[PDB]
RNA sequence: AGCGCCGUGGCGCAGUGGAAGCGCGCAGGGCUCAUAACCCUGAUGUCCUCGGAUCGAAACCGAGCGGCGCUACCA
């Protein structure tokens, strides 16, 4: 079950968007 | 106005420090996660498998913080022959109020029992659930015996896949099948690249990775997005290690043994030899507690060739001087990890890749050296690691008499010749000595496209013994 | 980390125990109707830091700066 894999991915993308809005 | 070093010192003092191990603790009651054991030694060996130029030492460094040498000038950049190591401790926050995913935190071995919680707003203290050792494995197509030996060492797996690259990486599949070979089933899938790749490519790569692992032995392998440089999603890795991966049954009921993979000559240049150290062999203890002060011998040891061409095997008895593990010299050694056994073995014996893949046993046991071994072998249908550009991945052929095959018995790297080929059984003649202890899960590789390629698995069923010369 | 090697005038080599070196560079001049070839003169140095003996030291040595070759990652 990879359902608890997309959640960390969402967290990673959100962290990237907050830290690096230019990218 | 307190300097950072004094601040770390008061943190270490408040954390309880690193208490010395008891000299002679009751070994019947010592479980692998006891405070006397886990504060100063790793008990589970975790190895990183993956394709070349993906970054495995960096991931462990982000987890732990201990660097993996990367020596030998030319090997400072391309690939490292010998295994890289790092010590990691899994500290879990005791406070329930703070979210569970960020409760976990991986720290260096130099840390104390109870370090303060670095999350802003949490006065609570961490609890060390377990120390974990990291046996990094070479991920290249030429160095193949090294990764098999590391797999013989390691107990938990972390598979590394790139995101922006091609999904079906063959080196990673070879590594996964190799781990599948030796009764090891706990693998965690780790996506190295998450920052430089998009949202829908994320689902596409997730689906591809899921489709790859459907028919292999491992079925329930978790997947985690990780980053080697951003230093994020490290706590969830420790969470997965804690939850998914238990401790295989290992106690002191079993006879002591050792499997040395690295050699280390402790000879400090420039200083006077009147103050010198011994020779250190880096070995995993898969079974049996070891202590300060023992008599131990390597079984194959000295390999000499006489004038008649016969191979003479002199076992190398040695009095162990110390058992270096974690950071501090210990009084008892906890099996199930790599410990640096520093003994009176001649320093030149530990200089080069000489103690690479060799079994060692304490006095009170007699492991048997074999020169012709009877194995039972099984093969896969296709080779692993070849990039055919769209045609029927190389199909595995049946064996031929008198061919050199790399027969990795556990950690040993041997080039054997084939004597007889049955449907499932075979006989191998080894010019490089090999030894037998119990069963010794074996890996098999051959040569078609130059560099060695894995083919299948084997298990020893019989052999011809050579008595060690006193 | 140590063992051997070295320290431009831009460069590669040389003597380095008495004070600024060769050749190639660059500038200028000469030869030729004219160019290259050839012939002259130059303008460039803390010949890597701190010191020493000595009427003398880039040079002879030592408490170090820098980079190679070698053992070689030395828990
Ligand atoms: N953009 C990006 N680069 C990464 C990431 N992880 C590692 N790298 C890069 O991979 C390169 C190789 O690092 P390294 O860990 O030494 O490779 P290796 O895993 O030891 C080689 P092998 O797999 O054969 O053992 C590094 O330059 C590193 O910056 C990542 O997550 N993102
Ligand atoms: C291979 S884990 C480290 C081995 C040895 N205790 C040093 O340090
Ligand atoms: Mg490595």
């Amino acid at each position: 079950v990879g359902l608890p894999y997309s959640e960390l991915l969402s967290r990673f993308f959100n962290i990237l968007r907050t830290n690096n809005p230019e990218l | 106005g307190e300097t950072e070093e004094e601040k770390r010192k008061r943190e270490f003092e408040e954390g309880g420090g690193l208490p010395e191990q008891p000299l002679n603790p009751d070994f019947s009651k010592l479980n692998p996660l006891s405070a006397e054991i886990i504060n100063r030694q790793a008990t589970i060996n975790i190895g990183t498998i993956g394709h070349v130029a993906h970054g495995k030492s960096t991931v462990v460094r982000a987890i732990s913080g201990v660097q993996t040498v990367r020596f030998k000038d030319e090997l400072e950049r391309n690939i490292t022959i010998k295994l890289g190591y790092a010590n990691a401790k899994i500290y879990k926050c005791q406070e329930p109020t703070c979210p569970e995913p960020d409760c976990y935190r991986s720290f260096k071995s130099d840390k104390e029992i109870s370090p303060k919680c670095q999350r802003p707003g949490c006065p609570g203290r961490y609890k060390l659930v377990r120390h974990v050792s990291f046996v990094d494995c070479p991920g290249h197509d030429i160095l193949m015996s090294t990764m098999l030996s590391g797999a013989a060492v390691m107990d938990a797996a972390l598979l590394l896949i790139a995101g922006n690259e091609s999904c079906p990486q063959p080196q990673t599949s070879e590594h996964l099948a190799a781990i599948e070979i030796m009764k090891l089933k706990h693998v965690i899938i780790l996506q190295n690249k998450v920052d430089l790749m998009r949202e829908e490519s994320a689902l596409e790569h997730q689906k591809s990775i899921l489709k790859f692992i459907r028919g292999t032995i491992a079925d329930g392998a978790p997947i985690v997005p990780i980053s080697a440089q951003l230093k994020y999603n490290i706590d969830a890795v420790n969470e997965f290690i804690v939850k998914t991966i238990p401790v295989p049954p290992r106690d002191f009921m079993i006879s002591p043994r050792l499997i040395v993979i690295r050699s280390f000559d402790v000879n400090k240049p420039g200083a006077e030899i009147e103050d010198l150290k011994g020779g250190v062999a880096g070995g995993s203890i898969l079974n049996g507690v070891f202590k300060l002060g023992d008599e131990i011998e390597i079984r194959p040891g000295i390999v000499t060739k006489d004038d008649k061409g016969k191979i003479q095997c002199k076992p190398i008895f040695s009095n162990i001087v110390s058992l270096f593990a974690e950071q501090n010299d210990l009084k008892f050694a906890v099996p199930g990890g790599l410990i640096g056994v520093g003994t009176k073995v001649d320093p030149t014996l530990c200089r080069a890749d000489r103690l690479v893949g060799q079994v060692v046993g304490a006095k009170g046991h007699l492991p048997n050296i074999y020169t012709d071994i009877e194995i039972n072998y099984f093969l896969l249908r296709r080779l692993l690691g070849v990039k055919t550009d769209g045609q029927k991945q190389a199909k595995v052929r049946k064996l031929e008499p008198n061919e050199v095959l790399m027969v990795n018995i556990g950690s040993t790297a041997t080039g054997a010749r084939v004597v007889a080929v049955k449907a499932d059984m075979a006989r191998l003649q080894l010019t490089s000595p090999a030894c037998t202890e119990i069963n010794e899960k074996i890996a098999l590789s051959r040569r078609i496209e130059k560099h060695w390629r894995l083919i299948g698995w084997a298990t020893i069923k019989k052999g011809t013994t050579l008595e060690p010369i006193a």
